[PDB]
């Protein structure tokens, strides 16, 4: 349910960041490629939220 | 696969059934005399009587210390704790010196526990509860092999309605744990909107129920390290939990004694059962004064593991003394209370042997006379070192089109990478511009 | 390659084939509703040697006005949903059945009969097929039983009580039929306004919009070969199309139906192509709603009605599901039906599926050996009398018939 | 009072003209599809077969 928006139609630019209309169907099942150091698997189990810890250094 | 790494060839101790030594199996060679020795030790760590002896393995550098201390540890395979360390971890910013100590002589001790592991899943058909208030939840469940009714607590109807759980959803519940799971909305529902922002799975293939025996393994450590300060509590959910940053700290005797006291209690139910392990502490003159002497007190406790140590040092000063010097580096009163293994160098015909296990453990096809030419090399420098060039040359023998090392790959090879005694000798030519 | 179906057989007898013991041998009479199916009950033979009179259930009469005809050959049916409900067009399919089968010489027919009905039947429209039978045909006695339940009479291990579901699936309507100690339990038994001509219309208007070119070239008849031949059933409808959506899958399971010829012709004289269509199709007893149709389709009522029983004897009854009747002929019905069955299921429990040995024929088989063994039980039939005291909507309670109930018709 | 009732679940939505899985639904013509090239066949077909197609499925077209 999150929304990300991208800008506004250059047909609609008028009445902000403009763009063309996209190519392809719709809706589409895309596949993403991620990756995560074995340092950052043990740092977010380490707390409530140890993510933060991957940033503010207090690991 | 697997990652290869400097020890993965060792798989054990490799004796016969009359507990001599052969000349060459499960992955080692040579080291009749003071592998033999391990063999004892393993019998004596089965046998489960005792408490707190331990073994000192001495020798010089590259003789096998850490693989044979390995090799143990494949002898009693995974059914018994072993717990590695290096002298170097003592040395903690949270915690004394002697907690490390304490902590890790604990790890080495673990309770087995035996339970029936049993799994229900599928779609929810009804949720229904059972007077003033709840007394039970009845739901029922469905999957492409069947039907099921279940009769839940009200715990765990509470954790079904903190998931969101609804009817129409497919659920994961652990009968045992009383963990439950939401997997997604059941696609035959997929159609009720065009968008809304759930995720559908199909219904599931697999059985609406399932039994396992499982075995649930955990030390005594883990008992003192839960029990000790308050458990948190949070499955997340609580942002209470964001403020307390956590922190190491000194276990306090008393709840040793009482964690002992549980533990018994437990073992005489028939509920668990113990392993007393091994704890290598590995690299063991890296330990100060201080700690040395704390292992005369941990050392005699009639509840300790079996614990093994190595070194590598001759005659030298005793670390936090400033002058006192002995053997092994590890104080004589110490030494007093350890049995000892010496360990020997390798006579030119068993590196050749080595580097043929290495090599067709690494995968590297290799001619006799390149293997010839690495077990000369291994003589004028160290085994640790002829070892490391079998990579380097393959990888040259594939960017050359073939798939077998060769005597010019290996010779390219020792033109290009330097030895420490080599490498020194540079240094003391070129002594007056570094 | 499309056929076309044959017509106007030579069926003639003598006036009676009157075998050895009792004389009044008796008429079985399958009163279908998309065909009819009619003959002697020949006693005394173990197989049914001839059943007679394969032909459709539709009458010509057209802008002449003054003459009509009933064989295999615009045009009418005696039928609104499977239940009769025409005065002369229904006499004169009896009376061609009748002629062609021959009768004795005086004014009634000499012989009783076993005559199938509507699995409920509305009391005027019984009362209305007893009055156009005894009056105008004369008929000693009658016997009134369902097409379905006669076809599991003939199927059943033993000529024992039994308990089962029957799955029935006709022209224009396909029932489940729950029965309990031999007793239709007609309290709680339920039918799908759907069925084999409903899936015929659909398959024709597919393909109208898929070729408008040639309209007139696709018809019923030739929808016909299609259904019956080249369609089949999925085990399960989202994932057989899902793995028609590949295209070297699709042309190695289309259908290449060549009509009659006179560009290589095919702008006109077209190989109508029939991919996912020859699923849709078949599958609407199954999802009514591939039409307009809202209602629970042949899954959701089996357990609808399997619900509103003890879980006991939901597993006594489930120990006899029982296929019969025209759509049930496709293939991969017994899978489908299996499948969808496991589902809703307590986890190890067991069901059986069984499908009639002629799912087309039975009824009739069942309704010959069913009156060829009662012929002298006189509480099962209504004799002659009994129809000028009972006003014709009165009924006998036998197995394989519909439930009664004390009810009378005003009438003068 | 033998009919069966009125199904509890929400109807799948196939496309008109191929049968497959309709994620998609025209605003003008109002017939559903599952790819471009359907969405680029719908688009060339006369009034008629539209309204055709409808009628299948007893919608709003009359
Ligand atoms: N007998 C043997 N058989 C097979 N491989 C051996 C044998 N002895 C040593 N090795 C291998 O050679 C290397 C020797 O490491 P070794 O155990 O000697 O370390 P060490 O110098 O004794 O102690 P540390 O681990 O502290 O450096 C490893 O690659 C080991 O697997
Ligand atoms: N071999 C077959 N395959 C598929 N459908 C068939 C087959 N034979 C008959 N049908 C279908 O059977 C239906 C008629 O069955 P029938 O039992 O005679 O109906 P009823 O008893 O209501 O008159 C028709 O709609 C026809 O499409």
């Amino acid at each position: 349910g999150k929304i990300s928006k991208l800008g506004r139609s250059f047909t609609r630019a008028r009445d902000t960041k403009f763009v063309q209309c996209p190519d392809g169907e719709l809706q589409k099942r895309k596949e993403v490629v991620h990756t995560v150091s074995l340092h950052e698997i043990d740092v977010i189990n380490s707390r409530t939220q140890g993510f933060l810890a991957l940033f503010s250094g207090d690991t | 696969t697997q990652r290869i790494a400097s020890h993965s060839h060792v798989k054990g101790l490799g004796l016969d059934e009359s507990g001599l030594a052969k000349q060459a199996a499960s992955g080692l060679v040579g080291q009749e005399n003071a592998r033999e020795a391990c063999g004892v030790i393993v019998e004596l760590i089965k046998s489960k009587k005792m408490a707190g002896r331990a073994v000192l393995l001495a020798g010089p550098p590259g003789t096998g210390k850490t693989a044979l201390a390995l090799a143990i540890a494949q002898e009693l395979g995974s059914k018994v704790p072993f717990c590695p360390m290096v002298g170097s971890e003592v040395y903690s910013t949270e915690i004394k010196k002697t907690e490390v100590l304490m902590e890790n002589f604990r790890r080495a001790i673990g309770l087995r526990i035996k339970e029936t592991k049993e799994v229900y899943e599928g779609e929810v058909t009804e949720l229904t509860p059972c007077g003033k208030t709840i007394s039970h939840v009845i739901i029922g469940l469905k999957t492409a092999k069947g039907t099921k009714q279940l009769k839940l607590d009200p715990s765990i109807f509470e954790s079904l309605q903190k998931e969101r759980v609804e009817a129409g959803d497919v659920i994961y519940i652990e009968a045992n744990s009383g963990a439950v799971k939401r997997q997604g909305r059941c696609d035959t529902y997929a159609t009720e909107f065009d968008l809304e922002a759930e995720e559908y799975v199909p219904l599931p293939k697999g059985d609406v129920h399932k039994k396992k025996e499982i075995i649930q393994d955990v030390t005594l450590h883990d008992l003192d390290v839960a029990n000790a300060r308050p458990q948190g509590g949070q499955d997340i959910l609580s942002m209470m939990g964001q403020l307390m940053k956590p922190k190491k700290t000194e276990i306090t005797d008393k709840l040793r004694g009482e964690i002992n006291k549980v533990v018994n209690k437990y073992i005489d139910q028939g509920i668990a059962e113990l392993v007393p392990g091994v704890l290598f502490v590995d690299e063991v003159h890296m330990l100060d004064i201080e700690c040395f002497t704390y292992l005369h007190r941990a050392l005699e406790s009639s509840i300790a593991p079996i614990v093994i140590f190595a070194s590598n040092r001759g005659n030298c000063v005793i670390r936090g003394t400033e002058d006192i010097t002995s053997p092994h580096g590890i104080p004589l009163d110490l030494l007093d209370r350890v049995m000892i293994i010496r360990t020997m160098l390798y006579t030119p015909q068993e590196m050749k042997q080595i580097i043929k296990i290495r090599a067709q453990t690494e995968g590297i096809n290799i001619s006799e006379e390149a293997l010839n030419h690495l077990g000369e090399i291994g003589t004028k420098t160290t085994l640790r070192y002829s070892v490391q060039l079998l990579t380097p040359a393959n990888l040259l023998a594939k960017i050359n089109g073939k798939d077998s090392i060769e005597k010019e790959h290996v010779e390219e090879i020792s033109e290009l990478f330097y030895d420490a005694k080599s490498s020194a000798k540079i240094l003391a030519d070129q002594q007056d511009k570094y | 390659p499309f056929r076309d179906a044959r017509a106007a057989p030579d069926p003639v007898l003598e006036a009676g084939p009157v075998a050895h013991g009792p004389l009044p041998v008796p008429l079985v009479l399958d009163n279908g509703s998309f065909q009819v199916r009619a003959g002697w009950a020949c006693p005394g033979q173990d197989p049914g040697p001839e059943p007679r009179l394969q032909f459709r259930a539709v009458c010509a009469r057209g802008r002449g006005g003054a003459r009509g005809a009933s064989g295999p050959q615009m045009l009418r049916s005696p039928f609104d949903r499977n239940v009769p409900v025409n005065l002369e067009l229904q006499e004169l399919l009896l009376d061609y059945s009748f002629q062609h089968l021959g009768v004795s010489s005086q004014g009634c027919v000499d012989h009783p009969i076993v005559l199938t009905e509507a699995v409920c039947n509305p009391l005027y429209s019984r009362q209305m097929m007893s009055e156009l039978l005894f009056e105008c045909y004369g008929i000693p006695k009658v016997a009134y039983g369902i097409d379905s339940l006669f076809s599991f009479y003939h199927n059943k291990p033993k000529n024992s009580m039994c308990s089962g579901l029957i799955i029935s699936s006709g022209y224009q309507c396909t029932h489940v039929l729950p029965i309990l100690e031999g007793r239709l339990d007609a309290k709680n038994c339920k039918r799908i306004n759907l069925g084999g001509s409903q899936a015929a219309g659909y398959l024709q208007r597919l393909l109208q919009l898929k070729y408008p070119g040639h309209l007139a070239a696709i018809t019923l008849s030739r929808m016909e070969e299609i259904l019956h031949e080249h369609s089949y059933i999925a085990e399960d409808y989202v994932e057989e199309l899902h793995k028609w959506r590949c295209p070297d899958y699709y042309e190695n399971n289309v259908h290449k139906m060549q009509l009659p010829f006179s560009v290589f012709n095919l702008a006109a004289y077209h190989q109508l192509f029939v991919g996912t269509e020859r699923i849709r199709a078949p599958e609407i007893i199954f999802q009514p709603s591939l039409i307009g149709e809202e209602q629970a389709g042949i899954a959701e009522t089996l357990q609808y009605i399997l619900d509103r029983y003890p879980k006991d004897i939901q597993e006594m009854l489930v120990q006899n599901v029982f296929l019969t009747g025209g759509n049930t002929m496709y293939p991969g019905m017994k899978a489908r039906m299996e499948k969808e069955l496991l589902e809703m299921r307590p986890f190890r429990s067991s069901f059986q599926v069984q499908l009639a040995s002629n799912p087309v024929l039975d009824a009739w088989y069942g309704a010959r050996d069913w009156a060829l063994n009662h012929l002298d039980d006189n509480e099962v039939w209504i004799t002659r009398k009994e129809y000028e005291e009972k006003g014709g909507e009165y009924l006998k309670e036998h197995c394989a018939s519909n439930i009664y109930v004390p009810i009378r018709l005003p009438k003068q | 009072s033998i009919d069966a009732p009125p199904s509890f679940k929400p109807a799948k939505k196939y496309s008109d003209v191929s049968g497959l899985l309709a994620n998609y639904t025209d605003p003008q013509s109002k017939l559903r599809f599952s790819t471009i090239e359907e969405f680029s066949y719908i688009r060339r077909l006369p009034s008629d077969v539209v309204t055709g197609y409808l009628a299948l499925r007893k919608a709003t077209s009359i």
